[PDB]
């Protein structure tokens, strides 16, 4: 899951001069910063807040693909927060899911991802931002 | 020269490619819309250049050659326009069309003719108001991508004194565009006198429907502002440009600056450290 | 059947194939065909007309001039119009120039322009001190 | 009197960074760093010429009271040196109140505000 995250994270890295002249810049620019800020702001965490690593796993899926892009950047930690919340109540069973095959050669995999997908899509719809 | 004072040099310089390294990228974008508009503002004044050869042709007397057509006798005052970029950091642009107009200015007042100038920018109003030559008329704030409305406010004003009598001929200087590199000041004429180095293509006559009078003090106008328009397009071109060469060699001497204080830095730790080893090899003996 | 050409100081609005154009020449309104005599004339701010298999498309002139060949037509109107964007109400082009541009296009740019000017300067004198 | 002259002072050089480069500023800024032009050259004082507590207090009152705004900067040390003159002949009186007061809490007394005004604005219908 994470190479996507650290390519896009050396890719806005090599174009973080630019942030503050985001507005007059190529659109895939423009949307390769917003990507990089959306993570930075995600990779900001609390003090005593350990993350088990399939709700890291879980986080970073979401991430490299686009459901945060909707999401301002300041609210992309209080979205991860929310959202851990939801996969521990309303979803315990896909957190279990992730945690029994992250040793899979294959991380992606077609049910834990149809599962993951669905979480998703019923975490964002449910939720407004 | 204390191992510190340089890093915080080195970071200062390194900013200032950074911040010229995008001063660098955001002129080169602006070059290319420019260079666009000037591009589809050619077929406009493209079309009506042999219309002018057209007519010009048609009409010879020189009684009917009236209006701006009109070769004035015995020249007394001329206006002149100069357009410059609004803000600086474009190089040797600036210094070379104020050249250019200071030296037309000089040769005209040696001629026994008064001198006036429309500037276009902020840059060319202050220099001129500083030499105390106040200019008649000014047009700044001009955006990068400025409409022929915008250049109303002046061209008409020439227009009208030319007409008046104030002015008995008009110029123009703006930055031509010769290449990405190179941006020479130019002189151009804008005393509507012809234009048939297209050889007034098929030179097809016509039936001018308002009378030839009416046709030619209804395009005469219209051509001087299409010639004002690509002028200070092509100087916004060229300013990019300009800019663009400036901010290039300015990134290299502001990387050539880190790799010499790099070294200084890098030489002063050395001997920092080889103090720092050396009283203390004292002091334990 | 003769090569309709209307360019605006801006741009060019249109350049296709015409069957007839109801020109608004200032004596009065003529005809162009496909193989009209030789015309260049004055225009006056109102509606121009373009045919195409029957549909007309009205390409309102504010003002210029027009230069009938009889191979082309050129329209050299210094200043033309259109009646879509639900007759002009809707503007969507204007909508756009309105936000789109005159908004972002130099605004945004000449803050953003000026705003690095600023951090230019004022780093200069901070490293005035080498 | 010197709060003015040390607050001006270090405004000018903050806004030195504008003088240097930007030459669009409004008229405020051209007069604040004409101002601190004024009081940075009237800093300028030549060797072996001390002057007492009475001089400085006059001509700093007379530079932060605007009452050498109209003086160009390359001319301000001469019409410093040509100030204590006046004071030095047509004025010691003024000279020696201001020494005389220069304890009392509030310094710009109206006895001491007359009487020095007076004599700038008399200094400056005598030179130019």
């Amino acid at each position: 899951v994470a190479g996507k995250l650290k390519g896009e994270l050396a890719q806005f890295r090599d174009l973080a001069a630019f942030a503050q002249f985001a507005s007059d810049l190529d659109a895939t620019t423009k949307a390769q910063i917003e990507r990089g800020q959306r993570l930075q702001e995600l990779l900001k965490q609390p003090q005593y807040q350990p993350l088990p690593v399939e709700d890291q796993v879980a986080v970073l899926y979401a991430a490299t693909n686009n459901y945060l892009d909707d999401v301002p950047v300041p609210l992309i930690t209080k979205w991860r927060d929310d959202f851990l919340a939801f996969l521990r109540t309303a979803h315990p069973e896909v957190r279990k899911l992730i945690y029994d095959n992250r040793l899979d050669r294959k991380f992606p995999t077609p049910e834990v991802k149809e599962a993951l997908e669905a979480a998703i899509k019923e975490f964002k719809a449910t939720s407004n931002y | 020269p204390s191992s510190r004072e340089i890093k915080r040099r080195i970071r200062s310089v390194k900013n200032v490619a950074q911040i010229t390294r995008a001063m660098e990228m955001v002129s080169a974008s602006k070059m290319r819309r420019a260079q666009r508009n000037v591009l589809a503002t050619r077929p406009y004044a493209d079309r009506m250049r042999e219309v002018m050869a057209n007519l010009t042709a048609r009409v010879v007397g020189a009684a009917r050659r009236g209006t701006l057509l009109e070769k004035r006798e015995t020249v007394k005052s001329v206006a002149l326009l100069v357009v410059t970029p609004d803000r600086g950091l474009c190089g040797s642009l600036v210094a070379n069309v104020l050249r250019r107009a200071g030296r037309f200015i000089t040769e005209q007042r040696a001629m026994g003719r008064t001198v006036d100038v429309y500037t276009f920018g902020r840059k060319g109003r202050d220099f001129f108001l500083r030499t105390g030559f106040a200019p008649a008329g000014e047009a700044t704030r001009l955006g990068d991508a400025p409409k022929l409305e915008a250049i109303l406010g002046v061209a008409i004003s020439a227009i009208n004194g030319f007409q008046s009598g104030k002015y008995d001929e008009l110029y123009i200087i703006y930055s031509e565009f010769i290449n990405t590199l190179v941006q020479r000041p130019a002189i151009k004429q804008l005393l509507p006198v012809e234009s048939p180095d297209i050889s007034t293509t098929t030179n097809v006559d016509y039936t001018y429907e308002p009378g030839e009078e009416e046709v030619l003090n209804s395009i005469l106008p219209r051509y001087v502002e299409t010639q004002i328009y690509q002028a200070v397009l092509e100087s916004i071109a060229s300013e990019h440009s300009a800019r663009m060469v400036a901010m290039r060699n300015a990134t290299n001497n502001a990387k050539d600056l880190v790799r010499d204080l790099t070294l200084s830095f890098n030489k002063a730790r050395q001997a920092a450290i080889t103090k720092e080893v050396s009283e203390i090899a004292s002091g334990a003996a | 059947p003769i090569h309709l050409e209307i360019v605006t100081a801006e741009r060019v609005i249109l350049s296709d194939d015409v069957d007839m154009i109801s020109a608004p020449t200032k004596d009065g309104r003529v005809g162009i065909l496909p193989r009209h005599a030789p015309l260049m004339t004055i225009l006056e701010p109102g509606e121009l007309d373009i045919i195409k298999n029957g549909e007309r498309t009205p390409f309102a002139v504010s003002g210029g001039f027009m230069e009938v060949l009889p191979h082309r037509v050129t329209i050299l109107a210094d200043t033309v119009e259109r009646a879509d964007e639900i007759d002009e109400a809707r503007a969507e082009q204007a909508r756009a120039e309105a936000e789109a541009r005159r908004r972002e296009a130099q605004s945004e740019r000449d803050m953003a322009l000026a705003e690095a000017k600023l951090r230019k300067e004022m780093v200069r004198l901070r490293v005035a001190q080498l």
